[PDB]
This record gives structure tokens, sequence and C-alpha cells, in this order.
């Protein structure tokens, strides 16, 4: 005797020793990315090509 | 086989309701109500197959099987 068995219920595992089908379908995907930047450019100039007389000493 | 077309006409899926009486004992018989669930037309001369009647705790307290009486 295997005990009471439901008639219309779907066949499910209920006790120790019962079998069950596992459909292994795994799809995992993780990603991450980052960046940082900094820039600085500086140019400066001053030139006196021709200096008038009253400015010579300066 | 899983892949097969089954088009029946003499079978209806039904829900069965019953009342558990006070001090009920195994072997005693109770009346049940049988109600169609989807797109069925009539249950005039049908027969209810073995149906386990569950309680709120989802435990079998009775087994239902018999011939339906429909007014008509």
């Amino acid at each position: 005797n295997y005990g009471y068995q439901p008639l219309f219920e779907d066949r499910r595992p209920r006790n120790i020793g019962d079998t069950l089908t596992i459909v292994l379908q795994e799809n995992v995907s993780a990603s991450k990315s980052s960046s940082a930047n900094a820039s600085r450019d500086g140019k400066t100039s001053f030139g006196f090509d021709t200096v008038p007389r009253y400015l010579q000493g300066l | 086989p899983t892949g097969t077309n089954m088009q029946l006409k003499n079978v209806a899926a039904v829900m069965v309701t019953a009342s558990y009486p006070p001090f009920a004992r195994q072997g005693q018989t109770i009346d049940v109500v049988v109600s169609s669930m989807g797109n069925a037309k009539s249950l005039r001369g049908g027969t209810l197959l073995m149906t386990p009647l569950k309680g709120v705790d989802s435990q079998v307290y009775a087994l239902a099987q018999g011939n339906i009486l429909v007014g008509g």
C-alpha cells in the first residue's frame, strides 16, 4: 500500500524519496564602470618690444 | 502524450462545497453542492468522481462521489 493518492491533483513530491525535475536555467550578468578626469592649462606673457624714453627706467 | 488535442464534451470541471457537521464521525455521509466553474452548459445527468473535500487548514475531511440531481 502506497497510501492515499489524489486523483485530479497534479503529481507533486510529498514525502522523502519522491523525485522532482529541476530545469537548470541560470543567467546572471552584473557590470560596473566609472572614470574621473581633471585638466588645467595656463599661459601668461608680457613683452615690451619698444620702450619709450620716459618708461625706460621702468 | 503531452502534445495532443483533447476536445471533450461530456466532462465538466466543478467545485464541490459541503458542511462538516458537529461531532462528525468517519463513515458518516453528508450532502454536497456541485457547481460548474467555466463555460459548461448543463450538469443534468452527470456523475461526480472521487473528490477530496478540504478544510480551511487544507486537510481532507471527506470524500465526495455520487450522482447529481438537477431540477430541470
